[PDB]
RNA sequence: UGAAGCUUUCAUACU
């Protein structure tokens, strides 16, 4: 197999169908939200899969460096490429041309009429990634969250604006300690929100941003992020102060700071690192949430139908009519049950068109015989009948015929035309 | 349909059992039909030849195509710019290869066909690229000389 | 059809590899008895097998993956991104350059249709 | 006909130097 | 596409 010649322009020709189609989908127009996340997220699909082939093709190139000497030699050639055609020198009676192989790339890159999608992306759909409430990325879900803080607080002196309120926080005071039982809460609150700033944006890069944001939390949040002027370094851990640089320092590689404490470096750095991707996410989608939170506040101030609104968002002559044979109707099973008008009319009926296709549902032509026959089962039994008559008035030499076969050449004249071929082979 | 063969191209001393006749030698022509007008009252050049086999249909539209029957391109066949006064033996690709050298054309030709035959009514239709080639098909082939026919190109719409 | 491509193929395969213009692997395969009709530039699938010639040869570019990896356009999206809106702005380009180029015919035929043709002078 | 009078086919005309050429 | 029958106060023609 051309592994380096044939499987890498494959390849290539692939990725260029990838950036053809990313290229068409990024210059039509959009207008809707909905539409424009299936876009983007069929165009995320589309470039995981040209990163797949890049990275498969990138890894045929181990045995290439091994070909090319005899590859490249001009003292070869023709003689393995006579053999190679004499191997595709084989039956040509296939008669069958195929078109499919760069037109099915193209086809299979592209969009219908009827549903805007790939066929790769044919079975993605965007109520199986957000909710009903979210709007394809236009706000955010807090009810859940907004519930799951009252059952926590144990206390109904808090409502959603409040919750807004408390949540729109970034570096100030927390509402509860941080050793209680609402990190357990604020976890899932980040979880969530990481979910919803990648269901935000599915052509950015999700690995580069939490690669970043480990740094940040690494280098700068686990060093003294926030510098005073006790209030000079604050912990986010320990949840202390400092003097100054050096005692921090001192303090980082203490004892109760590494595992000596219920809210050390050791066991609460899930919860810190948690509670840095919350902030990032709060930060990166303020927005967001500045939307949701006037949405909030506009389904609040609204009555209840407008709540309501928001959430479901002349006759023939009696002597044409007598004296033609009118008024009396015949009807034929053949004919689908289709009744007919006067006698003349219906005399014709056996020869039109729709009582020859009636016949031939039943598979007896139409001809004389069958004529003024309505019923099913009267025209299979006199078929029956004459298929009878006729296949017995015909001369059929294969059982009619009397041949002596010269097996005893003498003897046994009962001998059909079909046994004397099997006598004579 | 399939059995008969759509003649086009024929002259008035072209009859109905002389088509017959003339088809005798490819085929057992079974039945000839000419549809008459209604205005003049006679055969406005297209006609129907109904043979037993589809074989000798095939025979006799590859055998009597593009023939000059009684000075007149008879053909016969399986049953803005205008083109008028065209021979039935070209085709749509035919037109479309004839119509490339003068300029470029934008889509695949049309030719209009007779609501009963469906084989050639007498005139066509082709749009071009540009008005370069519009009008050198109305300068050149607008009176050129085709397969035993004079066609004649005209503006299908013009605006004073 | 696939026979024929397949040899389209084996022959661009081929013909990639060779260190002259007229010094390929399908020249002397031609006084070799061995019936080729698609080298004659005068058929329509000499077109393709010089499309596939010429992607044989740009598979064999030192980028193309034969000592060097790609990280650009394998490892980065926000390159394919800028790729994509590039190629996107060029069609554009290319559609306002053909929109232009109609126009400026369109006016050219209107220039001609409203010219004097009865002003003959011969010098 | 010796030639072919058409204008996208065998004409041309440099702007640069204005020089109308017609074969 | 088509089916023009029956009757008289008509009126008009032929035996
Ligand atoms: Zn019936």
């Amino acid at each position: 197999m051309e592994t380096i010649l044939e499987q890498q322009r494959r390849y290539h020709e692939e990725k260029e169908r990838l950036m053809d189609v990313m290229a068409k989908e990024m210059l039509t127009k959009k207008s809707t939200l909905r539409d424009q996340i299936n876009s983007d997220h069929r165009t995320r699909a589309m470039q995981d899969r040209y990163m797949e082939v890049s990275g498969n093709l990138r890894d045929l190139y181990d045995d290439k460096d091994g070909l090319r000497k005899e590859e490249l030699n001009a003292i070869s050639g023709p003689n393995e490429f006579a053999e190679f055609y004499n191997r595709l020198k084989q039956i040509k009676e296939f008669h069958r041309k195929h078109p499919n192989e760069i037109c099915v790339p193209m086809s299979v890159e592209f969009e219908e009429l009827l549903k805007a999608r790939e066929n790769p992306s044919e079975e993605a759909q965007n109520l199986v990634e957000f909710t009903d409430e979210e709007g394809y990325g236009r706000y955010l879900d807090l009810h859940d969250c907004y519930l799951k803080y009252i059952n926590l607080k144990a206390s109904e002196k808090l409502d959603y604006i409040t919750y807004l309120s408390i949540f729109d926080q970034l570096f100030d005071i927390p509402k509860e300690r941080k050793n209680a039982e609402y990190k357990r809460y604020l976890e899932m609150l980040l979880e969530y929100l990481q979910d919803y700033t990648d269901r935000v944006k599915p052509l950015q890069d999700q690995n580069e941003l939490f690669g970043k944001i480990q740094a940040e939390f690494e280098k700068k949040w686990e060093n003294g992020t926030f510098p005073g002027w006790e209030e000079r370094a604050q912990r986010l851990f320990s949840t202390k102060g400092k003097s100054l640089e050096s005692l921090d320092t001192s303090l980082f590689a203490k004892n109760p700071k590494s595992k000596g404490t219920k809210r050390d470096t050791e066991r609460n750095k899930d919860i810190a690192f948690l509670e840095a991707q919350i902030y990032e996410y709060v930060e990166i989608l303020g927005e967001q949430r500045h939307l949701t939170h006037e949405n909030v506040q506009r389904k609040q101030a609204r009555t209840g139908e407008e709540r309501e609104e928001e959430e479901e968002e002349k006759p023939i002559p009696y002597w044409l009519y007598k004296l033609h044979g009118l008024n009396i109707n015949y009807n034929c099973e053949i004919c689908g049950n289709y009744t007919y008008r006067g006698p003349k009319a219906f005399q014709r009926h056996f020869a039109e068109w729709r009582h020859a296709h009636g016949m031939r549902c039943l598979g007896i032509p139409n001809t004389a015989h069958f004529a003024n026959v309505t019923q099913i089962e009267d025209a299979v039994s006199l078929w029956a009948k004459l298929k009878l008559q006729k296949a017995s008035e015909r001369w059929q030499p294969d059982t009619e015929e009397e041949y002596e076969d010269s097996s005893g050449n003498v003897v046994n004249k009962k001998t059909y035309e079909d046994l004397k071929r099997q006598g004579l082979l | 349909q399939d059995a008969t063969v759509y003649v086009g191209g024929l002259d008035e001393k072209v009859s109905e059992p002389l088509l017959w006749e003339l088809f005798l030698q490819a085929g057992p022509v079974v039945n000839t039909h000419m549809p008459k007008d209604r205005v003049t009252g006679q055969h406005q050049g297209y006609g129907f030849v109904e043979f037993l086999s589809e074989e000798d249909a095939d025979y006799a539209i590859k055998i009597m195509n593009m023939i000059k029957l009684y000075g007149k391109p008879i053909r016969v066949n399986k049953a803005n710019i205008f083109i008028g006064n065209l021979d039935p033996e070209i085709d749509e690709k035919l037109l479309y290869d004839t119509f490339s050298a003068f300029g470029v054309i934008l889509q695949t030709p049309k030719i209009m066909r007779d609501p009963d035959t469906g084989n050639s009514k007498g005139y066509a239709f082709i749009n071009f690229a540009s008005f370069d080639a519009s009008d050198a098909a109305i300068e050149a082939m607008n009176g050129q000389y085709l397969c035993n026919r004079p066609i004649t190109v005209s503006y299908a719409f013009k605006k004073d | 059809s696939a026979f024929d491509l397949d040899v389209v193929k084996l022959t661009a395969q081929f013909v990639a590899r060779n260190g002259r213009q007229f010094l390929t692997q399908l020249m002397q395969k031609e006084q070799r008895n061995y019936q080729f009709d698609f080298l004659r530039p005068q058929h329509s699938l000499f077109n393709y097998f010089t499309k596939l010639v010429e992607q044989y040869t740009k598979i064999l570019i030192p980028p193309k993956g034969l000592f060097s990896k790609l990280k650009k356009e394998a490892e980065n999206p926000r390159e394919v991104l800028d790729q994509v809106c590039y190629r996107v702005e060029w069609a554009k380009f290319q559609e306002r350059e053909r929109k232009k180029e109609e126009e400026e015919k369109e006016k050219e035929r209107v220039a001609y249709a409203q010219i004097d043709w009865h002003d003959f002078v011969v010098v | 006909e010796i030639d072919k009078a058409e204008g996208k086919f065998w004409t041309h005309w440099n702007r640069e130097t204005k020089q109308f050429f017609l074969q």
